[PDB]
């Protein structure tokens, strides 16, 4: 899995999309292996934390839960979110290989998350399957 | 009952810390083991980490840590509460510096909880012997234990040769201070 | 380190026999942040769990991995994870800052009584633990 050329862009633009309509700051999709394979920040919003320390600790995460979903006879637990006081964070699946995390604060109303941060998952799934 | 410990296993990519975890268990007598859990990416190169409970009432527990440069931010999370550490270098000629940068990259991740090379015991195993163009040992030591204030073994751990002995002596070690 | 031995211990065992009573969950652990199961109990009726330390390693890692996360994004911690497949599930909190609740659940738990009396038993052990350091 590399997202190159017209698959690149088409990943981009479900980024950007999904970043207008729901509010939140940063939008990445990376592989299970943790690297970053496209990503997007809204331009009103601060200069990111570190997106590579940010997609390893989301790859390795979801290598334990995975894990103890298999233990438990799971196939898959369900998309995440985690929330803070003001910061959060929404995982879900893109396909097997792959991963889309949304970062958000106060102002991303939680519905819209949800709603488009599964629909960007399917959509970048489905570009991650034809790119190969 | 039962005090636990905490072992971990640190070193440059490829260096063979996860191959010690499976001799190990390949040769501990189930009633003395649990179960050996692995995450690891499609080519096996560990991902977060491999852990292997063992007894020797005190319980040992062995992580391994994912050694590739980029893997940093699990790596610190494996050294939290890590009572002992064995240090796996490699032997290849080409992969000395690789030793010396995890060994520099373990310094900066103790220091983040406050913690020396001083303060948490340190056996250096110099690991892969067989290879034709080994470097001799004490260069390897030199370069990761400038001061030669660690213990040190040679292993072979494709073959179990080191692994054993490495483990009594950080076990041992980490008693000594109990 | 954290020393759970005497009447902590059996305070902390008889939280988590009272947690799986009031919740229907099948497996209640008592865990620290490295990974090691401090007590833990089996609803009589259920069946032999998975190997209680597999399942204690991976929770711990999975807490330190998302408390790293809430970290890099400038907050103290996330709330507590609820984990749902289409039968099973777990429930985790935070026992104080040295320990964390685990309880192993199925289709037969109301998964609201699980967070409610969940949640109760978490301060309950933070308690038990603060007493135990
Ligand atoms: N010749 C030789 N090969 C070895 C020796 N030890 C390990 N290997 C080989 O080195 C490779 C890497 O071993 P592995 O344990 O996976 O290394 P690791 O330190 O866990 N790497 P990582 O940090 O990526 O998980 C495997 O091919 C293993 O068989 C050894 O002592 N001699
Ligand atoms: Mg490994």
């Amino acid at each position: 899995l590399v997202l190159y050329g017209a698959p690149y862009a088409a990943a981009v633009e479900v980024l950007e999309e999904t970043l207008r309509e729901t509010g939140a700051r940063y939008a990445l999709l990376i592989d299970r292996k943790g690297f970053v394979l496209a990503h997007k920040e809204a331009l009103w919003a601060p200069k990111p934390p570190p997106l590579d320390t940010l997609a390893t600790l989301v790859a390795s995460n979801a290598a334990a839960t995975q894990a103890l979903a298999k233990l438990l006879g799971e196939a898959r637990f369900q998309e995440e979110v985690h929330q803070g006081e003001r910061m959060g964070l929404y995982v879900d699946e893109a396909g097997e290989h792959a991963l889309l995390v949304l970062v958000f604060d106060e102002t991303a109303p939680l519905g819209k998350v949800k709603l488009h941060g599964k629909a960007a998952a399917a959509a970048l799934a489905a570009i991650a399957e034809e790119a190969l | 009952r039962e005090i636990n410990f905490k072992i971990v296993y640190y070193g440059p990519g490829l260096s063979g810390k996860t191959t010690n975890l499976k001799w190990i268990y390949s040769k501990v007598p189930e009633g003395r083991k649990g179960e050996m859990v692995s995450l690891a990416t499609e080519d096996e190169r560990t991902l977060f980490f491999d852990f292997l409970p063992l007894d020797i009432k005190t319980r040992f527990h062995l992580y391994t840590v994912p050694g590739q440069v980029f893997y940093n931010a699990s790596r610190k999370l494996i050294l939290r509460g890590v009572d002992g550490i064995v240090f796996v270098a490699d032997s290849a000629p080409n992969r000395l510096r690789a030793n010396a940068e995890s060994m520099r990259n373990m310094r900066e991740n103790l220091a983040e909880y406050g913690l020396t090379l001083d303060d948490v015991p340190i056996v250096i195993q110099v690991n892969k012997r067989d290879l034709p163009d080994a470097l001799p040992v004490e260069m390897v030591r030199a370069v990761v234990d400038p001061e030669g204030k660690f213990p040190v073994l040679e292993a072979v751990a494709t073959e179990g040769k080191g692994v054993f002995e490495t483990l009594k002596e950080v076990s041992r070690l980490v008693l000594a201070r109990v």
